[PDB]
This record gives structure tokens, sequence and C-alpha cells, in this order.
């Protein structure tokens, strides 16, 4: 087919035409190229017509973008947003994107069973038709075939969804910036798209008129700021906010830091000095209980000015709200000839697949003409095949890493060219890790790709370490080794010590045998009368409810109170609990401002990430507060049953561990001691474990009661007379009676024993000791009255959001990914029952 | 369901959690089979100054589910802070 065509069209005058017949219409397209002969001069007899040169180039660019049918306007303007067209992603064109074109795994193949898996970089694909049209408009003249994609970006805001073939979108592009640079022309298309009405993906490119261009009139650049935190802690802040003119009060709450999500927009007079700014922005600062609300805005204006003062303001007093910190050093994430690609041979199918027709692209002879080497591949491609390298080589087939993916093309590809491209673990941003992602072609090393990866991993759940077998030192290394553990250490050791009297580094560092209190002077009486104003107020079994304060030693007289403890003070309740929610007070930590997040986090333990993982991950421990109610909440808990005169209770744990017994014994076979022994013996007890189930099972409660369900199991590990039978094979509601032998025999023994028992470890029972009230069961959240005294105030009422705490936890006391909704209310209210929670589930007033 | 209305019915559930799992049986059974087989963590994290959960993992994972993943294709790579520090943060030797 003809490419080229010289003719003369008028006397003395040339019309090569470069002839480009793969378009959006299938039908063949000319470029006119005016050309005045000069027999007169024949040293250079040919001249060039130059004026409406640009003018047909972007005829000629508007009839291959856009098709001959829509009419080619010139005049677009600039200041209202371009409206695209609304599409619908049908099922084909994801089926049909992929022929040679990128992305193939065991979700992107031909494959039966249902929606096949796609990529989000064919939003371009919606939004190209708009976002090209910014360049056009005769404000922003340059020519086209020098004209350069200079870079291209999307941004992550994510209330959509992964492509599921059948998605309904549409398109809308706005003009940001058309600045004058070196190297010429960059315009700015920040061309967003919206999935009826809600915005989807911010998709920005520049593109770059080659050249030097000196029209600054038609020049500007509006940049949106991002919630830029200032730095400051003082008084004189107010100050220095009134100060600043631009400025307006539109708020009455104290100053002492800002974030502004601001935005701009500038106007060039020269290369570097703006003719003039206007700045409205909007303005930020915390609001009381964690429980913000509205807020107000800013303005400004200038002239024939070499900064902007307000944005200037804001970055020098610090950075914005950096999720971003970056990690120390760098290690390989999946480097190597396994991340290798060859460019395609051709561009055709991309080109037809995504609209860009571009003949640079697939036309030798334009090519040819734009004085760049050969037929460069599209950039978009490369961006295309670099965000679908992320989530392929470097991950072992999971679709659900591809994100939001920042590219630039330094370089140029030539086709069937083979790329290095290197991905390197340095960087780190609030889940999605940054990866260098660098497009190097193998032989020439130049780069052609820069942008920062954002791979995911799996779900998972960070479990933790702690109550029951905590040790000295206990995270101390976190203490030494990062400055914010110091911080949360050092201010609760600064609050025991001027609230209660010790420090609890020391408690933690080096372990005492025992410590005392001291109650000196004004610091010392004020800190004896939080221990003589605190204390648990628990029914005395033996009447009424007896409002009541034991902590009894201390007084008014008493100058000294020495808290003791035989084995270790770490051990004691009141000093292993503080320690406990302190030293997991920091996980997230650094990885809170790096990027190490996996897909989906829940923290958790052990039944330990109920009071050592929700600070870090749902900031519901508050700052200073918590020590507070946990020291208390463990002498209320400590002092909740009658000590002896040794200082020992009737209550406590016990294993009677089914694994040691016989692999028979299960759920459907054992599951009757908890309600055999609480009936009949008019006792309290309940299972604390079957976590493990047929290998562990635990209980707490009075100590007989734990004495006789243990020797349950004893007396059938060595005679063995199997539970399945007196459960499934005859009947189960008619035995309710066989129980009256084999308990009778213990509900006696275990009495004839010494009432201060200490159950012994034996096989199928290995009981976990120095615990005396029990706890894990019913008796540690039933009527114990002042457990919950401090339940619906000083801790964040208001902080606490169902967005992450539903979800993001996993019920130890249930299963799966705990609902913080109504839908688990009846969970903690029918094993352990409650009240508080009666009046939400029956009473719900007027919550409309 | 409207913000307002599922913050109150978030405290509240939060703070009987708080409250009454401390109290109640704790069922890791479909925990395991939420961060083994129905959830499909792959990389699971443990930070303490002992790896008091590790050794146990691997003994259900041995015990449950290599059939398992050896069907599904699944590498489990157990973490903890005192010994697999390294693994944690990313700096292999």
């Amino acid at each position: 087919l003809p490419v080229v065509e010289i003719e003369l069209v008028k006397p003395n005058t040339i019309q090569l035409s470069l002839i480009e017949h793969r378009t959006a219409d299938t039908n063949p397209v000319a470029l006119p190229f005016l050309y005045k002969y000069n027999p007169a001069d024949g040293f250079a007899p040919i001249l060039e017509i130059m004026e409406d040169r640009n003018e047909r180039i972007k005829e000629f660019y508007w009839k291959l973008w856009f098709g001959s049918s829509v009419p080619y306007s010139n005049d677009i303007n600039v200041e209202k947003a371009i409206l695209g067209d609304e599409i619908t992603i049908s099922s084909q064109t994801i089926s049909e994107f992929t022929h040679a074109i990128g992305n193939k795994c065991d979700a992107f193949v031909d494959r039966p069973g249902k929606a096949t898996l796609a990529p989000m970089d064919f939003a371009i694909v919606i939004g190209w038709k708009a976002i090209i049209k910014a360049i056009f408009p005769k404000s922003v003249d340059g020519d086209l075939l020098k004209l350069v994609h200079l870079s291209n970006g999307y941004k992550m805001i994510t209330g959509a969804a992964p492509l599921k073939k059948g998605d309904v979108v549409s398109t809308k592009a706005e003009i940001k910036a058309v600045l004058n640079q070196p190297s010429g022309k960059l315009v700015e298309v920040v061309g967003t798209i919206y999935r009826e009405g809600k915005p989807v993906m911010e998709v920005t490119s520049q593109f770059l008129y080659r050249g030097e261009y000196n029209d600054y009139c038609n020049t500007f650049q509006k940049v949106t700021e991002t919630p830029v935190q200032v730095a400051f802690k003082s008084a004189k802040d107010l100050a220095v906010l009134r100060s600043k003119e631009w400025f307006h009060l539109e708020k009455d709450v104290q100053f002492d830091v800002l974030t502004f999500r601001c935005e701009s927009t500038y106007k060039f007079k020269s290369a570097n000095v703006y003719s003039s700014i206007k700045t409205t922005g909007q303005v930020l600062l915390e609001l009381p209980t964690k429980e913000v609300i509205q807020v107000g805005s800013v303005d400004y204006e200038a002239g024939t000015s070499y900064g902007n003062p307000v944005t200037d303001y804001l970055s020098r007093n610090g950075k914005t709200i950096e999720e971003s910190v970056i990690f120390e050093n760098a290690i390989p994430l999946s480097s190597g000839e396994e991340l290798t690609s060859k460019a395609p041979g051709t561009n055709e199918p991309y080109a037809i697949v995504s609209g860009d027709y571009n003949p640079i692209h697939v036309s030798r002879v334009f090519a040819a003409y734009a004085k760049l080497p050969g037929t460069i591949t599209h950039g978009m491609y490369s961006s295309a095949s670099i965000r679908a390298l992320v989530e392929e080589w470097a991950a072992n087939n999971v679709a659900a890493r591809v994100r939001a993916f920042k590219c630039d093309f330094v370089g140029m590809v030539l086709p069937n060219d083979t790329l290095q491209t290197t991905m390197e673990h340095v960087g780190m941003i609030n889940g999605r890790k940054i990866i260098k992602v660098e497009t190097r072609n193998v032989e020439t090393e130049l780069p052609v790709l820069i942008g920062e990866a954002e791979i995911e991993q799996p779900t998972t759940t960070y479990v933790f370490t702690g109550q029951g077998s905590q040790e000295q030192g206990m995270g101390m290394e976190l203490y030494n080794s990062s400055e914010v553990a110091r911080e949360v250490w050092d201010k609760a050791d600064r609050h025991f010590v001027n609230n209660y009297g010790f420090s609890i580094l020391d408690i933690v560092q080096n372990n005492p045998n025992e410590l005392t209190i001291h109650f000196g002077g004004a610091k010392g009486r004020a800190i004896r009368d939080n221990y003589i104003g605190m204390m648990f107020e628990t029914i005395g079994e033996d009447g009424a409810l007896k409002s009541e304060k034991i902590f009894k030693d201390i007084d008014e007289t008493t100058t000294s109170y020495t808290f003791v403890s035989p084995t270790g003070l770490l051990s004691a309740t009141q000093f292993t609990q503080p320690a406990l929610t302190l030293m997991e007070k920091a996980a997230y930590e650094d990885i809170k401002s790096k990027g190490l997040i996996p897909s989906d986090i829940m923290f958790a333990g052990h039944s330990l990430g109920e009071y050592s993982a929700l600070s870090s991950l749902a900031n519901v421990m508050p700052i200073e507060s918590l020590v507070d109610v946990v020291f208390y909440r463990g002498m209320t808990m400590q002092v909740a049953v009658p000590r002896d005169e040794l200082g020992r209770s009737n209550y406590g744990m016990v294993a009677v561990n089914p694994s040691r017994v016989s692999a028979t014994f299960d759920d459907s076979a054992l599951r009757f001691v908890v309600d055999e022994v609480a009936n009949k013996t008019k006792w309290l007890l309940e299972i604390v474990n079957y976590n493990v189930e047929n290998q562990q099972y635990v209980a707490a409660g009075d100590l007989r009661a734990l004495d006789t369900l243990t020797n349950v199991l004893n007396v059938l590990k060595i005679n063995k007379i199997d539970i399945v039978k007196l459960q499934e094979q005859m009947s189960i509601e008619k035995v309710k009676e066989h129980l009256y032998e084999i308990v009778d025999e213990v509900a006696a023994k275990s009495l004839a024993k010494p009432q201060p028992i200490d159950l012994e470890r034996g096989f199928a029972v290995i009981p976990l000791k120095g615990i005396s009230v029990p706890f894990h069961s019913s008796y540690l959240m039933s009527g114990v009255k002042p457990f919950q005294r401090f339940l619906c105030k000083k801790i964040p009422k208001s902080s606490v959001k169902p967005q992450d705490l539903i979800g993001k936890y996993i019920p130890n006391l249930t299963a799966k990914p705990f609902e913080l909704t109504k839908e688990y209310f009846q969970s903690v209210y029918d094993l352990t029952k409650s009240e508080k929670i009666k009046s939400i589930l029956d009473n719900w007033e007027q919550y409309e | 369901m409207k913000p307002e209305i599922e913050q109150e019915l978030s405290h509240t559930l939060l703070t009987e959690l708080l409250a009454y799992q401390f109290a109640s049986p704790v069922r890791w059974i479909e925990t395991q089979d939420v961060f083994l087989k129905q959830h499909n963590t792959e990389r699971i994290i443990e930070i303490g100054p002992s790896p008091t959960l590790a050794g146990m993992a691997n003994r259900t994972i041995k015990a449950k589910y290599e059939s398992y993943d050896a069907a599904l294709s699944l590498q489990r790579q157990v973490l903890c802070y005192s010994k697999d520090a390294k693994e944690i943060y990313y700096k292999p030797d």
C-alpha cells in the first residue's frame, strides 16, 4: 500500500504526503507537507511552509486518533474539563487484549470456569480518547511529530475493584499544566476515570513537545497539593499562623500543627518567575477525642513571584503525610534473567487494542521522518508490561498485587529488543512495598523506564508472644534499639514513677523479688492516695453486694508499702500485665511508615492479641491511661477471691489434655466434663481451652471442681472406658445419670485430699500454675462485678472505627475475621454471659 | 449501616471482647483453618522474645496441612522475631 506520496499540486509547490492506513476507522489518512520549490536558489531549492504546518499535523493526528467522522475542532477551551465517552467494559475486550501483548499466567490463559483475571493498566484505553485531546488546543501549540510521551502514572483511589469482565465506566480528562521548559512544552494531563460518578483512577500523563517555545501567556500549572503536615510544638505557632496574611481563621481550636490538603494555580511569565499565584486550599488540625468533623479553607493571590508562600511554608515546616519511609539497605527481589522481557516484534496489536495509532510506533516512514531511530515501541506498552511484571515474576501466581503505578519513559525501546527490568528491595510505603522498577536495554545498559513497584503478598496474621511465659528483659531489645519503643516505655515509666512510685522498666529489665513504694512528700502522698482510693467492689459470698475497698495496709498512717512475690514481680499480675501491654505497644511502628504490610493483616496472638496487638494495628489502647487501666485491672483481678493464711485460694487453672488419653477422644467423644460437673456439684467451672482441641483441653474454676474434671480423663486413661459408647451408641438424652457414679467417687476423693490442692501435672493433665483467680473461663468475667469499671469512658470511645477493627481482627473467641458489628453480639454472651450488651441486642432506641 | 450507629456498636462489642475473651474458651481451631486453609496465609509472622508458637504451628502444618499444601502448591514460611529476624526485615546473609 502507498505510504509516501510526493506530488505537485499547484504550480511550484511540493506536497510530500505521508500515508497511514492502519487507523481508527481502517481508512487511510494523509499527512501533507507543503514545500515551496525554489528554482531561483539551487543551493537550497526547497523551502518549507512553516505557517499552518502545526495545524495540518494536528488535523492528521485528529483524524488518526478520533476518526474522520468527528470534525476537527482546534478551539478547545482549556479551563473546562475534557469529556470522554461512556463505554462498557465487555468480557470480549479483556478476552482479546492478549495475543502477543503481555500479561499471561495461570489466570490469564484460555481455560474454562469463570471470569478471567485482568490488569488495570487498560484504564488508559478508556482514558486515552480524552487524555490526548488536551494536547490539541490552539493555546498549546506544538509539533506533534516532535511530541514524545514523557511519563504516565496511575493513582490508587480504590473505590473500584479489579477487572471482572463486565464493569461499566466512563472517562473524564482535565488539563493541569502546560509548561515551557528548555525541552519544550510539557503538557500535563491528569484525566480521571468515573464509574457512574465515583472516581476510580487518576491517570496522569505527560507529553513533551520537543523543541523550544517562548509563548508564556499560554502557560500555566495548576498543581494540587497533598495533605502536607507542618512541624511545630509551641504557642508561637498561633502567632506565626496569624502573621500569615493568606490564612483566614475558619476554626475555633488551639493551633500546634497543620495537615493542609491544599491546591494552587501558577501562571508563568518567564522560565521560572510566576506571573501570578492562586491558592485556595483547605485547613486541617486534630479535633477533641479523636472525633474529627468538617474544617475550613484559605486564600492567596500574588504577582511576579519566584515561589508560592503557602506551599513553601507548609513544606519548610515539614514533609507531608508521608506513609513512605525508605528502608535502610537494598536487597534483590526477583533479580536475574528470569525478569527479562523481549519487546514485541511489532506494535499494531497494542495500538489497535489501546487506540493509540501514532505512526511513529508502527510506520517506518513516520519514525524516520521524526529523526528518531526506528519505530519505537509504545511507552504505554512498556508501562503495561512492567505493571503486569509487578505480580508475575516476583510472585508465586497471585494476581492481587497489581496497584498504583508511576512510570516515566526516560529511554526508547526498539521492537524485538530485550530488556532487563531491575527490581530491588529498597523503599517502603504503607503496604504496597516500594520496589524500584528500572527497565534498561540489556546491550546498551541505558534505562528506559523508571518507577516504584507496589507488589503485595497474600493475607497474613501478625502473631505475638506474651502472658504466661513472660521473662526478664521482656521487649528490652526493641526498647534499646527503637526510638518509638523508647518513647512509649519512657512515658509509661514516668507515669508509674510519678503516680505509683515504681519504675516499670526496673520491674522488666532487672526483675526484683520485691519492691517498696515510699510515700514521702507531696509527690509521695499523691502516690499513696492513688492506692487508697482505687480498689475493687466485689460481692462477698456471704450476702449482698458488699461495697468495700481492700488495700488494707495502705492508709494515712503508712509511709511505705512492699510488693512481694517469691518467684518474681514480673510474675505478679499487677506488673505482668502493664509490662505486657507496653512491650507489644510497638509492632507496626516503623513498618507503619514503611510498607512491608502484606495484603490483609489481622492483629492476633495466642489469646494475648487482645491486650498487646490492638494499638499498633488498632490504636485502641489510648496513650497513658492504658497503664492505669491495666494495673487497676490486675489488682482487682488478683484480689478478687479470698486468700488463705499462706496466700493461695481455692480457685485456678488445670489442664485435662485429650491427646495423651487416646487419639479416639474428640469433640463428639469427651465434650461432657463441663456440663456434668457444674450441674450436680453446684460449683463453678467452665473449660478454658479447646483451641488445638483433641490435643489441648484446659479449664478454670474453683479448685475442687477442677480436680473433679481432671479425675475423669485421669481415671478413664489407665482404664480406658470410651465415652463414645456412652454418648453415641445408645443415646444422648437418656444418659444423664451414668455420671452419678463416675464423678461421684471424685466428688468425695477431692474433698478427702486437703482443701488447698496442688493439682498434679500428669500425662493427660498439665496444669499451668501461677494463677489464683479463674480466668479464661467463668469467674473472671461473670458475676465478678468490678472488672468493667472503666468500659464506657476514658478509653477512646470515639476513636474506635468499624472500618479497621472489623475484618482486621480474627476471633480467638470463635473462628474467622471478627465482625465487630451486630453479627457477633451473642458470642461473648453465650459461653461467658453478659448484661452490658443485652441493651444493644434488644434496646436499640433511636439509633437512626 | 450508618457510620455513627456502627461506632456505638463498634465500641460496645470491642469492650465486650476485651473483657470476655480473657474469660472465654479460646477457639484456635478455625483460626488455624483461616491462616492455613480458609484464608490462605503463606507467610505467618510472630513478634516476641521467643518463638512460642512457630514450633507448634509447624506441628499442626505437618499433622493436618501437609497434603493440603502439596495439593495446592502452598509453601509456608514461618517467621519469628527472636531467630528469623533477618527474614522479617528482608536482610539475607
